[PDB]
């Protein structure tokens, strides 16, 4: 299916015939392989408290475009980009991302 | 409990659904409280409110393991919400999902009503590709033939199976009138203007089935024959076909000067000669090879 | 200067309605098309001749 | 022009304000006002999401202290 051979894809050539056997999606450069395979905490928003005004507001901006885009097509708005966590060390900031992951 | 004041309690709970989100979203009590206000908003004809507070509920799945009276009253409001608009396949998907939930307690009668709700209107949904596998999955089961509506279903599959709406309204009216059980039959058809439109849409779906069988099993037909075979006038027959051809769903072309609606197309001389040689090649070479080799194979069995 | 755009919206509204009566048929009489547009027959011909040219 | 507003309450008070506003911030306020209709299960501007979104985005740093005029 030569239409799938876009100019810049990755293929696997024969050793002797040198023709294309099977194409490949993309390299994943193992420096970032370890940046995916890890378990957060198996948490369920129950190891967190006193932050529910800020927890839900962060769950509002992230969970809606990845689940419910119909609420963003009915209103003439572009779905938003990411947020920021700032403050003194000790109140969440890692467990909160551990919750949403 | 004081009155059915439908304006005071409705707006005063929508202004507090934003409030107690801060207690964590518990699997039962939070879910039961958030389904309470949608049946209120269905009652005061606030349909824009109900479909959004119900759109949140899909993040809680597979919650029917511990309770059973949760998924029933959820879908019973979802079938009514999509009832006011069209798109009948979504009510069928909800009807099939309320078909296996009470049945786990071996319902003697409630299992029959959920069976009747599914099998009643599947033809009423639009036919694109999703009616095709749906009528292949809900049919051919061990427990469906207890009702003659399965024979009504099997008649409206395809190949016309000798269908006519005047014949259809006269033999199955007892199913539409009072019968033995007849409990979902009054619930869907035989009602106020909600039900009367469903007569028209059932009339609309059978003639849409009757146009598709004509365009496949005919080439040309006079317009007087098509009008009398659809039990309606010549003006409605033209306007109904004009609705289909601008919808690019039935592919034909009429004549209002001699009355010949034809069904084929002017074929191309490149296309026609290629289809000539293709029926020349695969019908006079492959089987021609086969005639020689079976006659060679009969040389062994016959002699000696 | 507004009546020029009114004429262009008028002539658009003719050719939008006069293409919804083309897909059902090849050969047709004209008096049905006059009755379906419910306007006239003479301006329909001058519009249809303009669309072919 | 694309977002449904359809209101009597116009954004005229929030035009001639001080504290000069970049062109990307108009997009951020109208998104944040859009979030404050959707989160509370509305569909239309109820003349308060625009003001709460403005008061959220402006709180960075402020008064000249009535000093050096
Ligand atoms: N708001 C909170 N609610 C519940 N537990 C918390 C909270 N904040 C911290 N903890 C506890 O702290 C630990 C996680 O530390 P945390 O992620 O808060 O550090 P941090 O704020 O990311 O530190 P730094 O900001 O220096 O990176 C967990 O064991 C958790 O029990
Ligand atoms: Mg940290």
């Amino acid at each position: 299916d030569k239409s799938k051979l876009k100019p810049g894809t990755r293929v696997a050539l024969d050793m002797t015939t040198l023709t294309i056997m099977r194409y490949l999606p993309r390299e994943v450069d193992p420096l970032v392989y370890n940046m995916s395979h890890e378990d957060p905490g198996n948490v369920s928003y129950s190891e967190i408290g006193g932050l529910s005004e800020q927890i839900r507001e962060l769950r509002e901006v992230i969970e809606l475009p990845l689940t419910n885009p119909e609420l963003f097509q009915r209103v003439g708005i572009i779905p938003p980009k990411g947020c920021l966590l700032y403050g003194p060390p000790g109140t969440g900031k890692t467990l909160l991302a551990r919750a949403v992951a | 409990k004081e009155q059915n004041g439908d304006v005071k309690e409705a707006a005063s709970i929508l202004q507090e659904l934003q409030v107690e989100t801060y207690g964590s979203m518990e699997k039962k009590e939070r879910v039961e409280f958030i389904l309470e206000q949608m049946r209120l908003c269905l009652a005061v004809k606030d349909y824009i409110r109900t479909q959004i507070i119900s759109k949140k509920i899909n993040t809680k799945f597979f919650q029917e393991e511990n309770t059973e009276k949760l998924k029933l009253k959820y879908y019973n409001l979802m079938i009514q919400l999509d009832q006011h608009e069209g798109s009948y396949l979504s009510i069928c998907k909800h009807y099939r999902a309320i078909y296996d939930t009470p049945c786990i307690q071996a319902e003697s009668e409630k299992w029959q009503q959920a069976l009747k709700s599914v099998v009643l209107y599947v033809i009423l949904a639009p036919f694109d590709n999703e009616q095709s596998d749906l009528v292949h999955r809900i049919s051919g089961d061990k427990k469906l033939e207890e009702i003659p509506k399965y024979k009504d279903l099997l008649k409206l599959f395809t190949t016309m199976e000798l269908m006519r709406w005047s014949t259809l309204v006269e033999d199955y009216g007892m199913e539409l009138r009072k019968g033995s059980l007849e409990s979902p039959a009054t619930d869907v058809f035989g009602s106020t203007e909600e039900g009367e439109k469903r007569w028209k849409d059932l009339k609309n779906r059978v003639v849409e089935h009757n146009i598709r069988i004509m365009a496949k099993y005919y080439t040309r037909i006079t317009m007087k024959r098509m009008a009398q075979l659809l039990d309606l006038s010549v003006d409605e027959s033209e306007a109904f076909l004009s609705n289909l051809v601008v919808n690019k769903t039935i592919f034909a072309k009429v004549d209002r000067l001699a009355g010949i609606i034809n069904f084929q197309r002017p074929k191309d001389p490149n296309n026609l000669l290629n289809d000539w040689s293709q029926k020349l090649n695969s019908l006079m070479s492959l089987v021609n090879k086969t005639t020689h080799l079976i006659a060679k194979e009969e040389m062994i069995h016959n002699l000696q | 200067i507004i009546s020029t755009h009114l004429a262009k919206l008028y002539d658009n509204l003719l050719e939008q309605n006069l293409i919804r009566v083309i897909e059902p048929f090849s050969r047709v009489q004209i008096e049905h098309i006059s009755s379906l547009i419910k306007l006239s027959k003479a301006d329909v011909e001058r519009k249809l001749s303009q669309m072919i040219l | 022009s694309k977002m449904n507003l359809s209101e009597e309450v116009d954004l005229e008070d929030y035009v001639a304000r001080p504290d000069k506003i970049s062109g990307a911030d108009i997009n951020s306020i109208c998104q944040e006002s859009g979030m404050l209709a959707v989160r509370e299960n509305r569909y239309i501007v109820l003349a308060k999401d625009f003001e709460k979104a403005y008061k959220t985005v402006i709180k960075k740093d402020e008064q000249e202290h009535e000093f050096y005029k």
